[PDB]
């Protein structure tokens, strides 16, 4: 059946469409920044990764997947090894990349060391970063050209997110231990 | 607690007040008090 | 009461840290690839922002608050103003940028222009773009100067994880009406 | 924190941390942001003891200004026991030091 | 200043002496800290410490 | 309503909120303050 | 009980009381503000404004010779795709205080333009409004001061609220001085 | 000067500051406006506008 439409059309393109996945996660910013301040902030020790870029542990070339993870393992001086995962969930037009990264108790590692003493630790926590993009309901006119630019859009979307939150003085608090929001006068 | 590795086997992380001495000294110390107060500053 | 400890210390510092809010919100990348595009998409078409960086809309200067907004109008011909908003929630070590722009119905926004007729036309979605820090947890033995350490490194996990999700061909599907992802060979 | 260095951090059985930086960094005090109350914090570490922080607060309200300085010791008996007898140990503070000073 | 350990011979007592002494002067300094050329003690209502 | 007269036929006219956007700004905007107060004229 | 105080001559001084009438204008003149608005193309952000029909506003609820602690001048303001909506000047006059306060509405720019490029026949209700407040506190006239003294007090009053009022808008029109303001900051001079 | 809208320009705020002086000039006018021969301020107890 064929109607005329007066007004708003609003039907949307079913999410149907397959999309690119990497052959590997590379994190080479946070992992730098890692080297820089020689893996321990405060009383967080971190791992050493095997490597910056990290190669999917249960993603196969040419098989659809809608869940996939990168992982690498962290080693260290005192430490039990320890997995640093990129997970990737692709379903229903949503798309999140996670990232989860351990530390260990800085105290309890050089304790040890200071004590010439057979112990070894364990993970204490980790500290995560979500990113998500909501690209479901095409609209029924998009062609495939104009998804691409529908793809860049969103991207570039996201860049503007990720500076938005890291944005600030490094002089001051701005992520961790959060409680509130302020902003300055003038 | 949290779990870590000892020589005998994987062990329990522990906290203890054991072998820690909060006894404190009583205030009983006479202390040197000033003949005169210098302002000079101000 | 004051105790040795024996293995790992888990004591975690408060989340009650005042951190920095920007007094406006730039979104550069993305209006500049709109103009771009001349604001149209296959049957999306977008509106024009008044400004490519946001005002705050209900955030006042040394006031804190756990949720702001800033926002602008976006306007356009034959369309009625849509606002654009992006969206800043800071609780409990979490905090949480979102991004969300409006579009309209092209095929209704040119036949109107193609008849010469009275009408205009209201938005007809939305494309939204999430991107969230878990910074709670700091241990106890961290101090200010450490925190700042801990705040760079977040936000640089936060530009790896923009990079990956964003990672890919622009020859190629990757982010919108998404229905799986699929690795290629070799 | 130099004197602290003269007398090698112990006095009695009281021992003390070695700072982080002889300048405390501000922990909630945004730049430009009016505060009624706001404290610089530094970490203390030292070997077989657990870190802790030294604190310096400012309380500023109603024409009367405030600053406080708190210290935290440690048990020099259990460190030293500790570290003779080789043991992993780490040992919490026992007490503190307080200097007040205000202008009204 | 109150509160020494059990333990705390009379002469470390004279060395606690001159801790409590500096942590005097540099809670001073702090108070006072600041350029002339701004506003710093009297009619306090609040602080404002600047961006740069 | 009252009625008029549209090209459909005679039709009822109405009052909606309906594309108007109220929203404001807020206030987080600094302003110049004076050196010093003229008093000349008084 | 003996008691410590300290003294200056005098005697603490006799009030007259608020009881003089006062002059009330025929018409309140806007001309600055309307003469701007005419500048500005009654445009600016997304406010649009209405044209008056009077840069001076008569009275509306004043009877000439009829005494009156409150009274309001008002014109009325149109424009294309706008709803007529009246723009007011205040007076209270009561105790001594005297009190002017003009009010001028705006409309969404945004709506009227869409409805003006669609050619559509709507008329917008305003959005909002912008308010000035001006107050003398003319009250506690001594009683030896006559009523020529009463006079100069008068024009006192008015080179007081003319300072008042340049010293409000005083400033650089380079920079930001009263809208949407949050706090003051003086220049580093 | 409180609540201005969304779309207003960072420029036209300045527009703005200036259409609130010009009103602030205006009701100082309003305010004083009246001849000199005649009580129009101080000790008021209320308005009596002329019949002519």
């Amino acid at each position: 059946s064929s109607r005329t439409t007066f007004g708003v059309n609003p039907d949307r393109q079913a999410n149907a469409r397959p999309v690119y996945l990497a052959p590997a996660a590379p994190m080479e910013n946070t992992y730098t920044y890692l080297g820089s301040i020689q893996f321990a902030a405060g009383r967080h020790i971190f791992g050493e990764p095997a490597s910056n870029v990290l190669p999917p542990q249960n993603i196969v070339p040419g098989v659809p997947t809608k869940h996939g993870e990168y992982v690498t393992t962290n080693t260290g001086d005192r430490l039990m090894a320890s997995s640093t995962t990129v997970t990737r969930d692709v379903s229903n037009g949503r798309t999140k990349v996670s990232i989860d990264i351990p530390y260990y108790d800085r105290n309890a590692v050089e304790t040890l060391k200071a004590s010439a003493i057979p112990g070894a630790v364990a993970p204490v926590g980790s500290f995560k970063v979500n990113v998500e993009v909501l690209g479901g309901g095409v609209l029924t006119g998009t062609d495939a050209n104009a998804q691409f630019a529908l793809d860049e859009l969103l991207s570039n979307m996201l860049m503007d997110a990720a500076r938005i939150a890291q944005d600030g003085p490094k002089n001051t608090a701005r992520l961790v231990a959060a409680s509130h929001g302020v902003m300055p006068q003038a | 607690g949290q779990l870590y590795m000892g020589q005998q086997g994987p062990v329990q992380s522990s906290r203890t007040t054991f072998g820690v001495n909060p006894d404190r000294q009583a205030n009983a110390r006479p202390v040197y008090l000033a003949p005169a107060a210098p302002m000079e500053n101000t």
